[PDB]
DNA sequence: CTTGACAAAAGTGTTAAATTGTGCTATACTGGGAGCCGTCACGGATGC
DNA sequence: GCATCCGTGAGTCGAGGGAAGCACAATTTAACACTTTTGTCAAG
């Protein structure tokens, strides 16, 4: 529909685990030689979705 | 100033009703290609071009001119929205 | 930050009317290219909008008939003028914009004392509305000529000022 | 050459207090819009013509710019009537309906002009067309749905660079 | 066309070399010249014996010498290779084995110094760079006044920035003296009892005072060892810390007796005994000698303190700005510093590597690590707020930028942080800060300019010179002397009258104590050199500067640096005498070094035989590009076989004619409205100007790319790029670079360059296309260099590098890597500003035909219009009566120069005037003809306003107009004069760095940002125009909602609406409505990141997902 | 403004004074659920006072209440303007716990949002405005 | 230690060839060419390779650093995005699937679904010859053929009317 | 308020 | 039009090098270190 | 009452600015060949 309100509210653990796509357990960003995001790092594809559109 | 502005001013209760009347009317008029005015062909605005003089393309100035005439009825839940366009359609294909 | 927005010196018009301004032609087709790759496609200037776009990649490709087409573009339409700090509402103000030769934009002299604009470097941002109602907006509640009288006070804005007062009393 | 750095050094340092005022300003009115042509309200704020002076401890004329500044464009809340001149009420006050009040007031047969300020407004969110008067930009009846609240903060914010002198 | 002089102050001295502040200092801390025996214990010298020797605790690392090294590549070399000028660094250092016995000596590299070069900047990174000198409070001991508590002092004792802690020294009400220390307060007792002090001492020295000194004697620690005293103030410094001796005095002695953490500083410990009449051993407050602490300053401060508020006549408090406590940190200083600091670094690095690893087997080289030594050089140079970008439009500019103070920088105050005081002109800035020259704006008062005559000595503190007079006659002898030197003294004007050496004025306007006083000539002691040692040497160019207010002088001055150099640049007809010293103290033109015969003339060397027999070549910078854009060339001045004496002119630099400072045009002006083109500070020019080339401006810009490795494959700069035609690249050469002498525009190909494309499927249509095409779609693409929007020019040179060249240290990764120098001749347009050195300042309007400029009788056009509106709200006059002398050298065909505050009156002006009309108007009584019609008509009309006197014939009249500098001005439109006389004269106008062409800007679409995918911002990233919260406000103010929201949604972060909204308009539509705005969805993001559920709802509460499903699980 | 020569309508002076003076103060907490002391808006408070004389009830008794244009704007209703102006985090911490929904009554809220701002030509008094010319009007008229 | 973590035995060579540089700098008053250091580091290292090296150990520079003395400009404010098409590139797909779509209805009514489907029009995949033959009943050589004469009277249609070239 | 000397 | 031939490209499978991760090293070693005032000034809100 | 802690201080632009080694296992990746799809040429 159309946006007539906006709400803020406290966030419960349930709530942030439901918001989220996996957790991080790694603290890796990417691979140093192939440039590509480190499995279960902060960038994650796995978690956060594709680099490049439907691949 | 913009030509027989402050009659047009007159003609509203608020001068925020003016502006959505021409650009209501100048959407209209861009629609369907000019082919619903209003205007007769002695009124119709004109430009200037190297080959010479051709109906403005500018909808507001057209919607502007339009207003002036007195022949446009504008207001609040004149016709159903739907009805409304589907009735322009029909007339100006 | 938005597009269809430029930036320029600004010089005194003293030839131009309230309700107009003088934007440069270069200024005017890199602020209203889309509208102009319409109108070299109507005519016969370009085959197409993507054939338009690169002959305006290169100052040497452009041909004649693009600036006259750029006339044509902008016909009726206002573009509006914003010089910083914006005290105040009349710090931008819709003028119906005049192609001119050079790469300053030339400013009404009865506007300055609203945009607080004086000749001694001062520079403006140049912004276009696009669609039918902010155009309608612009020429119907922002055009120069419109706001004559000050919001804060209500005596004039656009008044007789320092050389127009002089020679009046002279 | 003290005195000109003082005043140099005065200009950029007011710059910063005037800009953070009209800031403030703006976002305490910015919901101010005249949302409707009429609350209904039949208060009102009598606008004083006479200036309490105390060197003299005497009743004295305001100035005519304070006077406008103060009655013109405004809706009369109750009727007047001054030399022989019936100002109704709901009556826009014009700058000729100012100046024949100051000229009333100079003959003693008025003190004070009742009209519908904001102040008095029952409007919610915003105030009436009636309550405010006159868009000051057209010298005509406020239209509905004019952001004031923004061109109050404007108005009061525009001049701030200039007070201190 | 000669030159003639007015004034009548003969100045004793000449003015100091404008650069000694930069050059003098640097020289100074270096030392690379004095042998090392005879090295005095200042700048790097003194850092290396202050942290040198360092000692295990049983090896020591002494040091013993250090010398520098001829920089590896020369100035020029630097600049064209990105390098730095600099100076290797080698100390000769022993290893003194304290067991053995055995000392091991070798020379250890140290790093690289960067040189100042002979104008006094750096070239950091191929850079020139300008260190500007720091103001800030001289370290000492101040007795400032208790705001709070009336008839109370507080004693501050201030070490060098980073130097030492700061101590507070206030009586409390109490009655107890309490000493601040870090943010901590303690009784200034047990200090004093750790300094070996008694009941019995301080009774007798704070005994003569009252109740104080009984405030001071609480016996409860009194009877306290001071070792346990020692510890007991140690736990109140740093409680929780475990306290043991052994840890409480190696706090306590680093507090305020180390001098390798404590140093109050040479102008410190000189501002202490001067202030506390005492003499310092060395520069800590206290002495730890024979295993016990020795007091040095703290009774000295104490005692001034209690008889200060006893109210002693002999004591005073301490202006903090008076400029006898502000003193300035110099290049030299401020290197210095951060010499020591990096060398700190090393001796720590030192310490803790003599400690482990083959401690037997160590040398001064294995244990040396020069890399802290030479980060904190380097960090230095390049971000340092101090170390800024020369700034080089012309040789005036440079030379301002290194005679700056700035009370900013690393251990100086805050542009939001600073109050009206520090900002203030003090009564003590007289003859060493600029009153007038500073940037208005939130920098006013906080960078200053040094004056002309100033120096500053070698503890920092500013000097004026003065002539001392002894028994009424003044002397010869100049003394340079601080403000704390100058209050004691009566010091009379420059411009009182002198019959002789002897003062004729009985009375005499003098200063004491920086208020201006009147003094008979026997009460005078020493007298100012020259009007000119007030201001700096920018306000010392403006002529005529009596008579302009101080708020538009600051302009004149500020904007004689952004004149750029012109073609035909020509000095000025009205002079005040420093631009002869500007241009040679600038180093930017050539002078001969002695007499000799000139051998060879060329544009781009001359040679000249020196009568020493030695042929010296001087090769000539030709067309070279300034930090600014502004070319700058020396062009030669002479002509083989002419003789040259020692310091005759040789080639003009920039900016400069016959050795004068020439930074613009001597223009015909004309002081009246005209048409509304002259409206609120417009020019009208004349286009005159553009014929013969006035206002023209040769200017030089630099591209730049570079060829990388890249995964996919190397980037190639070559001449075969795919899918472009020859017309594309007929200017490039077979290596891929533009040809030099071409003419290239807008969109055209600089560096052609072939990157490899990502590996990546091509779109469904695209595939389609190229089948229908039979095209094999190629693996690389066009990422070639080509000219910027509004730019171009012609390419006249094309630099080159090349990764293994010799001294090109390129970036890993690169290649090579190709620089474009386009170089345009600019002339004068519509919106380029101009200037003159009085403060009046605008943009160019409109250039009219020669045929409609107002013009003289005799036929002559104006070149310049100006509003004479500009004047009396300005109040500066200084351009009116430039304008009256130039019209009077216009026609004697000479020039003049009147020193500031001592130079042409009116009554000398006018004498010329009179001179003047008899060659303006006697020559057409020669040639046959009267008087013109036209102007009778204007000299009926002058009489009746009262401009003229009534009676007198028409040549009389038109000579009274003409003394009052105005002339009858015919209109080149209708033929018909003006109808009053016109004030038309000869002024210098300069045409500043500002153009229109270079501001222009425009866009459509373009780059967005990675986060908030609005548009960037800048030309030079082709961005869009900051739309902020005042313009958004200006909009609703309007009721302009769809206007509003376009700009919020369509026109910056909407990027679907964005990309239909450019679709629809190519399509001939109309936009369509816009969507929610990417950065709402941003910050709906980052207020999750928070932990904060923010959710949007509809009109029934229910939730409305605004991601489009796309991060719905 | 008077002594500086500066000419400004009441009128502008009066929208803001009437901001400062939109809070009151509760004495009296009555036949209702707030709080002796609590701070809320003059408009609340009437409109409760009403509701409660209407089901026979003790109406609250407020006390009115003066603050500066900060403080008057930082306790708005709407949590996204008081955000966007200053103490976000205070004005952030206070919202998420009371839950607090911002209705997009103002400009300021409507342009973080990207929405149409209810004023001007957004206002609703004009927003839904219709234009139509008297054939096809007519031709509707018919049907 | 590292925003893009480095393999221990990496980071082992970096320090290595940290050290060594080093030595090198002090030994040459100066600073090492990477022909000086890869002889000092020994077998099996070249000036490419210790270029590469470096290269590697560069670590990421922080968005929000300030240039400027004014706290107002950042790093992140100069980096375009690169990856969303810009509204010109957008745009002229459009345009190019309209301008495809006219041409490709010229075709039959059958050829233009075997080439939207041998280019991936339809599902946004290829499909090979046999699945186009499955999808339709045919064999191999049919599409081929079909394909080849569907693309060929594009190219007819295409150098008639000359409204396809400016795309590619 | 020192993590370091609250370790310590 | 389909059959078959026919082969180039693309797709599994092994597999060696190359790269990456993890454990271990035994005289004895046992509480850090940079900062350091033109401390920014001022109004508000909390607290004890 | 006062100490004490916290947040606030105009806009646009501009340019310049951009100190361990080893062994050993475990995993990953380039390198290779064989077969399998796909694509293509012929034929009738
Ligand atoms: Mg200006
Ligand atoms: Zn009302």
């Amino acid at each position: 529909k159309e946006v007539r309100k906006v709400r803020i509210a406290l966030a419960s653990p349930e709530k942030i685990r439901s918001w989220s796509y996996g957790e991080v357990e790694k603290p890796e960003t990417i691979n140093y030689r192939t440039l590509k995001p480190e499995r279960d790092g902060l960038f994650d594809e796995r978690i956060f979705g594709p680099i490049k559109d439907y691949e | 100033a913009e030509p027989g502005i402050d009659k047009l001013f007159g003609m509203v209760d608020s001068k925020y009703r003016l502006t959505v009347v021409v650009a209501k009317r100048a959407q209209q008029l861009l629609r369907h290609g000019f082919k619903n005015t209003v205007l007769e062909p002695e009124e119709r605005p004109k430009m200037q071009t190297l080959e010479g003089l051709f109906d403005d393309p500018n909808a507001v100035t057209w919607a502007m001119k339009e207003l002036l005439t007195g022949r446009l009825v504008f207001g609040e839940n004149l016709v159903p929205e739907d009805r409304l366009q589907k009735e322009m359609e029909r007339l100006y294909p | 930050r938005v597009d269809y927005s430029g930036r320029s010196v600004i010089v005194v018009g003293p030839q131009l009317k309230l309700h107009q301004c003088g934007l440069p032609k270069r200024m005017a087709l890199e602020l209203f290219k889309p509208f102009l790759l319409k109108k070299m496609e109507e005519k016969g200037i370009a085959p197409n909008v993507k054939a338009a776009r690169r002959m305006l990649e290169r100052q040497r490709d452009i041909k004649d008939e693009v600036w006259d087409a750029l006339e044509e573009v902008i016909h009726g339409k206002v573009v509006l003028l914003n010089r910083a700090p914006t005290l105040h509402r009349l710090g931008i103000q819709a003028f119906q914009p005049v192609l001119v030769e050079g790469q300053s934009i030339q400013l009404h002299p009865l506007v300055c004392e609203a945009f607080n604009a004086d000749f001694d470097g001062d520079q403006m941002a140049v912004h276009v509305p696009l669609s039918s109602f902010a155009q309608a907006e612009a020429r119907i509640q922002m055009l120069s000529a419109h706001n004559l009288l000050s919001p804060a006070s209500g005596e004039p804005l656009a008044k007789p000022s320092r050389d127009i007062i002089l020679g009046l009393y002279y | 050459s003290h005195g000109a750095r003082k005043g140099g050094a005065d200009t950029a340092l007011r710059t910063a207090d005037s800009g953070y005022l009209t800031r403030k300003l703006v976002d305490v009115t910015h919901e101010i819009v005249v949302r409707e042509a009429d609350c209904g309200t039949t208060n009102y704020i009598s606008v004083p013509l006479f200036q309490p002076d105390e060197v003299t401890r005497s009743l004295r004329l305001r100035k005519r710019a304070d006077i406008e500044a103060g009655l013109y464009g405004r809706v009369l809340a109750r009727e007047v009537e001054v030399l022989g001149v019936r100002l109704e009420e709901g009556r826009y006050l014009s700058m000729d309906d100012v100046h024949l009040l100051i000229k009333a007031a100079e003959a003693g047969e008025i003190q004070e002009v009742p009209v519908r300020s904001p102040l008095t407004c029952q409007t919610r969110y915003g105030v009436c067309q009636k309550c405010y008067g006159y868009d000051l930009s057209m010298a005509r009846p406020v239209s509905i749905g004019e952001a004031v609240g923004i061109v109050a903060a404007q108005s009061i914010g525009e001049p701030g660079t200039q007070l201190t002198m | 066309m000669e030159i003639k002089r007015f004034g009548r102050i003969r100045e004793v001295i000449p003015l100091p070399p404008l650069t000694e502040i930069q050059v003098e200092s640097y020289r100074r801390a270096l030392q690379a010249d004095v042998p090392p025996e005879k090295r005095e214990n200042v700048g790097i010298q003194a850092a290396f014996r202050e942290t040198f020797p360092i000692e295990e605790e049983g090896l020591v690392l002494d040091f013993l010498e250090y010398r520098l090294g001829e920089p590896p590549f020369p100035q020029d070399e630097c600049r064209e290779k990105d390098l730095t000028y600099q100076a290797p660094l080698y100390a000769r250092l022993q290893l003194i084995h304290k067991d053995t016995g055995l000392i091991k000596e070798d020379e250890v590299f140290l790093g690289h110094i960067p040189l100042m070069t002979e104008d006094g900047s750096f070239i950091i990174n191929g850079a020139d760079r300008v260190i500007v000198s720091q103001i800030h409070r001289s370290p000492g001991v101040y007795f400032t006044p208790d705001p709070a508590r009336p008839g109370r002092y507080i004693a501050s004792i201030i070490p060098l920035p980073k130097r030492g802690p700061w101590i507070d020294l206030e009586v409390e009400p109490n009655g107890v003296v309490s000493m601040k220390v870090n943010k901590r307060k303690f009784p200034l007792v047990l200090l004093l009892r750790v300094l070996g002090y008694d009941q019995e001492t301080l009774a007798r020295e704070l005994g003569a005072y009252g109740e104080l000194v009984q405030g001071l004697m609480d016996e409860s620690v009194f009877a306290m060892r001071p070792e346990e005293a020692l510890i007991r103030l140690f736990t109140l410094l740093r409680p929780g810390d475990p306290p043991k001796r052994d840890k409480a005095v190696a706090y306590v002695y680093g507090l305020i007796a180390d001098p390798r953490r404590y140093d109050l500083g040479e102008a410190g410990r000189y501002k202490a005994e001067e202030k506390l009449g005492i003499r310092l051993s060395g520069r800590t407050l206290a002495r730890f000698e024979d295993g016990e602490f020795k007091d040095e300053v703290f009774l000295p401060t104490l005692r001034y303190l209690f008889a200060l508020t006893a109210g002693v006549p002999g004591h005073e408090v301490d202006d903090i700005d008076h400029l006898g406590n502000r003193r300035i940190r110099t290049v030299g200083e401020l290197m210095t510093d951060q010499f020591r600091v990096g060398l700190a670094r090393l001796a720590r690095g030192v310490r803790e590597r003599m400690l482990m690893g083959s401690e037997d087997s160590l040398t001064p080289a294995k244990l040396v690590n020069s890399r802290p030594l030479e980060a904190a050089i380097r960090e230095f140079f390049s971000r340092s707020q101090l170390s800024q970008f020369k700034d080089e439009t012309n040789p005036l500019s440079s030379l301002r930028h290194k005679r700056r103070i700035s009370a900013l920088g690393p251990g100086g105050l805050t542009r939001e942080r600073a109050g009206f005081d520090v900002r203030d002109v003090h009564r003590t800035h007289y003859g060493r800060i600029c009153p007038v020259e500073t940037p208005e704006g939130a920098n006013i008062g906080l960078i200053t300019s040094l004056a002309a005559y100033a120096r500053v000595d070698e503890l920092g503190f500013i000097r004026t010179p003065y002539r001392r007079v002894v028994g009424g006659v003044v002397t010869d002898e100049v003394v340079y002397m601080t403000a704390t030197e100058e209050d004691r003294y009566t010091i009379a004007q420059a411009n009182t009258p002198l019959e002789g050496n002897r003062i004729a004025a009985e009375r005499v306007v003098a200063r004491r104590k920086g208020e201006p006083v009147i003094v008979s000539p026997e009460e005078v002691e020493f007298m100012d050199v020259s009007p000119k040692q007030v201001f700096s040497v920018n306000t010392n160019l403006i002529p005529f500067l009596e008579h302009d207010d101080a708020n538009r002088a600051l302009m004149g001055s500020n904007m004689q640096t952004q004149a750029v150099p012109l073609i035909r640049a020509q000095a000025p007809v009205v002079m005040t005498g420093l631009e002869e010293r500007v241009v040679r103290d600038s180093l930017a033109a050539l002078y001969a070094e002695e007499d000799g015969e000139v051998a060879k003339v060329d544009g781009n060397r001359i040679v000249v035989r020196y009568e020493d027999g030695r042929l010296v070549e001087y090769p000539l910078r030709r067309f070279y590009r300034s930090n600014q854009g502004t070319a700058l060339d020396q062009r030669p001045r002479v002509v083989v076989g002419q003789r040259v004496r020692k310091g005759d002119l040789l080639a003009d630099g920039p900016a400069s004619e016959n050795g004068f400072l020439a930074l613009g045009q001597n223009v015909l002006v004309a002081i009246m409205p005209f048409d509304g083109y002259n409206f609120e500070d417009a020019i009208v020019i004349s286009e005159e100007l553009l014929k013969r080339d006035f206002y023209t401006s040769i200017h030089i810009e630099r591209y730049e790319i570079e060829a990388r490795d890249t995964k996919l494959g190397p980037e190639r700069i070559t001449r075969d790029i795919p899918h472009l035609s020859e017309a594309a690249l007929r200017d490039l050469d077979e290596e891929g670079v533009v040809r030099i002498g071409a003419e290239v525009k807008p969109g055209d190909i600089l560096v052609g360059r072939t990157s490899f494309k990502g590996e990546s499927e091509p779109t469904p249509e695209e595939r389609l296309l190229r089948s229908i095409f039979g095209e094999k779609a190629r693996d690389v693409k066009d990422t070639s260099l080509r000219v910027p929007p509004g730019e171009g020019g012609i390419v006249v040179r094309t630099v080159r590098l090349r990764r293994g060249d010799p001294g090109v240290e390129l970036k890993p990764g690169v290649r090579e890597v190709v620089r474009v120098y386009v170089a345009q001749k600019r002339k004068l347009q519509v919106g380029d500003k101009l200037a003159n050195r009085h403060g009046n300042k605008g943009v160019v309007a409109k250039i009219l035909p020669v045929e409609d400029m107002p013009h003289l009788p005799d036929g002559t056009p104006v070149d310049v219009i100006l509003n004479p509106l500009g004047v009396p709200s300005r109040m500066n006059l200084g351009q009116i009566l430039e304008t009256h002398l130039g019209l009077a050298g216009y026609f004697l065909g000479q020039r003049y120069i009147s020193p500031i505050f001592d130079g042409a009156k009116e009554p000398e002006i006018k004498e010329l005037l009179a001179q003047a009309f008899e060659v303006y108007f006697g020559k057409r009584k020669g040639e046959g003809f009267g008087v013109d019609k036209r102007e009778v008509e204007v000299l009926r009309r002058a009489e009746k306003l009262g401009l003229v006197t009534p009676g007198k014939t028409p040549e009389e009249q038109l000579k009274e107009l003409f003394l009052q500098g105005k002339v009858v001005l015919y209109d080149g439109r209708t033929g018909e004069p003006i109808e009053g006389p016109i004030v038309v004269g000869q002024m210098f106008i300069m045409k500043l760095y500002h153009m229109v062409e270079d501001k222009m800007h425009a866009r459509s679409t373009g780059p967005y940002s990675l986060i908030t995918q609005q548009p960037l911002g800048g030309k030079a990233q082709f961005g869009g125009q900051r739309f902020g919260e005042m313009e958004v406000w200006a909009l609703e103010a309007y009721g302009a909602a769809h206007t509003l929201q376009e700009m919020l949604t369509l026109k910056s972060d909407d990027i679907e609406g964005r990309n239909a909204a450019y679709e629809a308009i190519i399509k001939g539509e109309d936009v369509p409505e816009p969507s929610v705005p990417e950065s709402f969805r941003v910050l709906v993001k980052e207020l999750q990141a928070l932990a904060l559920d923010v959710q949007t709802l509809d009109e029934k509460d229910n939730p409305v997902d605004i991601f489009e499903g796309l991060a719905s699980k | 403004y008077r002594a500086q020569g500066v000419k400004l309508h009441d009128k502008h002076i009066e929208i803001v004074v009437r901001q400062m003076m939109k809070y009151v103060e509760v004495t009296d907490p009555g036949d209702s659920r707030l709080l002796e002391g609590q701070v809320l808006e003059k408009w609340d408070v009437e409109a409760l006072n009403e509701r409660l004389i209407a089901e026979g009830k003790t109406p609250v008794a407020w006390k009115p209440l003066l603050m500066g244009v900060t403080k008057s704007a930082l306790s708005t209703k709407s949590w996204l303007s008081a955000a966007s102006f200053q103490n976000t985090t205070h004005v952030l911490t206070e919202a998420a716990i009371a839950g607090k929904k911002d209705e997009l009554i103002g400009l300021k809220e409507n342009v973080i949002l990207g929405r149409l701002i209810p004023a001007g030509t957004g206002s609703d008094f004009v927003r839904f405005t219709q234009v139509v010319d008297q054939k096809t009007l007519k031709a509707i008229e018919e049907a | 230690a590292r925003t893009i973590r480095i393999p221990v035995h990496m980071v082992e060579t970096i320090n290595k060839l940290s050290r060594t540089a080093r030595q090198l700098q002090q030994e040459l008053g100066r600073e090492p060419t990477y022909e000086e250091i890869a002889e000092a580091m020994g077998p099996g290292w070249d000036a490419k390779r210790v270029e590469e090296t470096l290269k590697i150990a560069q670590e990421p520079v922080s968005l929000e650093t300030p240039i400027g003395d004014e706290k107002d400009s950042f790093y992140g404010d100069f980096i375009p995005d690169e990856h969303l098409p810009s509204p010109v590139d957008a745009a002229t797909q459009s345009l190019l699937s309209e301008e495809l779509e006219k041409a490709l209805s010229k075709l039959s009514e059958r050829e233009a679904m075997v080439l939207k489907l041998r280019k991936g029009l339809i599902d946004g995949r290829e499909h090979t010859l046999e699945e186009v033959g499955a999808f339709f009943g045919v064999t191999r050589e049919r599409i081929r053929q079909i394909e080849n004469k569907a693309l060929r009277k594009l190219k007819y249609h295409e150098s008639r009317t000359r409204k396809l070239r400016d795309f590619l | 308020s020192d993590p370091v000397r609250q370790y310590l």
